[PDB]
């Protein structure tokens, strides 16, 4: 799953 | 806490079946003067170690720690705010601290410094009109995000969609694929009805309220 926020 | 009321301006919303009727004129429940002051512009999970990292849209940075404790740290990249486990609030600076959140600010000017410089800010054309990360969970679909001022945000990410629930002005910011900014008082949604997506993703929420309900 994507750790983060949109780069 | 709001979530009862937010519960059921959705479960008000969700009945009137919006989608399922005549035309469609959701232009018309469209009301800029309920654009929220708030909302979570990016975010960093990294709660496998430390906690959950996010950025307001006003540029304040703060944290949920692992540990049940969260640290703020406004806009002026100086002053704080502490809340302890047990919900005791402090407010103070970095430049005065306690050595003993030393650590923790370090960690947040981390967070800070990469949502800074390596994430796109979300609504960041938009002009808004402090809350801090009450809690959060993810989905397969959608991180959820409540904050102590009663807003709840919902961010997809297959599709990169968004929403801002208000339960004090009943109204949602839905963010789309294109990234239009778009605020709607929920009454009108009933008055006017809304497009299919729209109307999907207010389903999901109302599911994500309870969650939110269920799990206080």
């Amino acid at each position: 799953p994507p750790p983060m926020s949109s780069m | 806490c709001h979530l009862s009321d937010m519960l059921q301006q959705l479960h008000s919303v969700n009945a009137s079946k919006p989608s399922e009727r005549g035309l469609v004129r959701q232009e018309e429940a469209e009301d800029p003067a309920c654009i929220p002051i708030f909302w979570v512009s990016k975010w960093v999970d990294y709660s496998d170690k430390y906690g959950l990292g996010y950025q307001l849209c006003d540029n304040s940075v703060g944290v949920l720690f692992n540990d049940s404790t969260r640290l703020i740290l406004y806009n002026d990249g100086d002053s704080l705010q502490y809340i302890e486990r047990d919900g005791t609030e402090s407010y103070l600076t970095v430049s005065s601290h306690p050595n003993s959140l030393m650590k923790k600010i370090t960690l947040l000017k981390y967070f800070r410094n990469y949502m800074s410089e390596h994430l796109l800010k979300a609504g960041a054309n938009i002009t808004p009109r402090l809350p801090y990360l009450r809690t959060w969970f993810r989905t397969r679909s959608a991180i959820i995000l409540h904050l102590s001022n009663g807003s709840v945000q919902i961010n997809f990410f297959q599709d990169h969609t968004k929403l801002i629930l208000c339960p004090l002005m009943a109204a949602v910011t839905y963010i789309d694929e294109k990234r239009d900014f778009r605020t709607y008082r929920l009454s009108l949604l009933e008055e006017y009805g809304c497009c299919k997506e729209l109307a999907s993703r207010l389903r999901y929420a109302r599911t994500m309220v309870d969650k939110l309900l269920s799990s206080r």
